[PDB]
């Protein structure tokens, strides 16, 4: 999801 | 008082909202406006939640679970706090950029949910909540919403939430030390309605969107899609204090 890899 | 040092240390500042107050007060702008904003405000929440104490003992999908889960009622709880702070609660202080009055309110098709946001601000007055108040229980508001069935390491999530709790008390540490403790807890819990109405109109809006013409960004659609479905549907529910 591009909120699991932003906040990764 | 380490604790207060910290959430004091870490609070985030000011955020426009980058709204075009040269614009007519279209449902779409200021809704899109709206969506930029909580865009914005999610990338502080998320900074800020990282640096609170204890929270990174929390597993990390735990972690960014209660993040999707609280946001809302963490951004609704400090917009009414500097509503209060700002414009004594006439108005709503969404960004300096971004004040409703009524009829933004109106033309928002959010007037219902607007009043209730804008009591919950008067209580902040109503109330002579100190700024130590607000931090305390707005740290608290983050531990305040989980899966019905658990979270991946919930033992160390129950233990955190004890302990803000704990402080919330301290900052309050016997006939007032507990009337007080009832009424913030009585306020805490008015949040939840709140938020929830606000799942049930962005989720709403967000599935017509295209009809509006109302942008949402890439993560708060992500978000609304994902995540607050499992609010809606009651897989996710908030803590109440008081039933
Ligand atoms: C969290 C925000 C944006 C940040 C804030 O200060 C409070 C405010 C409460 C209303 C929310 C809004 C984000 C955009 C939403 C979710 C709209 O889609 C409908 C209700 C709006």
């Amino acid at each position: 999801s591009s909120f699991r890899d932003w906040y990764t | 008082p380490i604790f207060l040092n910290v959430l004091e240390a870490i609070e985030p500042g000011v955020v426009c909202a980058g709204h075009d107050n040269n614009q007519p007060d279209s449902f779409a702008a200021l809704l899109s406006s709206l969506n930029e904003l909580g865009e914005r405000q999610l990338v502080h929440v998320v900074k800020w939640a990282k640096a609170l104490p204890g929270f990174r003992n929390l597993h990390v999908d735990d972690q960014m679970a209660v993040i999707q889960y609280s946001w809302m009622g963490l951004m609704v709880f400090a917009m009414g706090w500097r509503s209060f702070t700002n414009v004594n609660s006439a108005m709503l202080y969404f960004a300096p950029d971004l004040v409703f009055n009524e009829y933004r309110m109106h033309k928002s098709r959010m007037y219902s949910q607007c009043v209730r946001m804008r009591h919950l601000s008067q209580e902040f007055g109503w109330l002579q909540i100190t700024p130590q108040e607000f931090l305390c229980m707005k740290a608290l508001l983050l531990f305040s919403i989980i899966p019905v069935d658990g979270l991946k390491n919930q033992k160390f999530f129950d233990e955190l939430r004890m302990n803000y709790i704990k402080e919330l008390d301290r900052i309050i540490a016997p006939t007032s030390c507990s009337r007080r403790f009832y009424q913030l807890t009585k306020l805490l819990d008015s949040v939840q309605p709140i938020a929830r109405e606000l799942h049930q109109f962005t989720f709403d809006l967000l599935i017509k969107s295209h009809m509006v013409s109302v942008d949402f960004p890439e993560m708060m659609a992500e978000i609304i899609s994902v995540q607050v479905p499992k609010i809606l549907s009651g897989k996710v529910k908030p803590i109440y204090f008081h039933t």
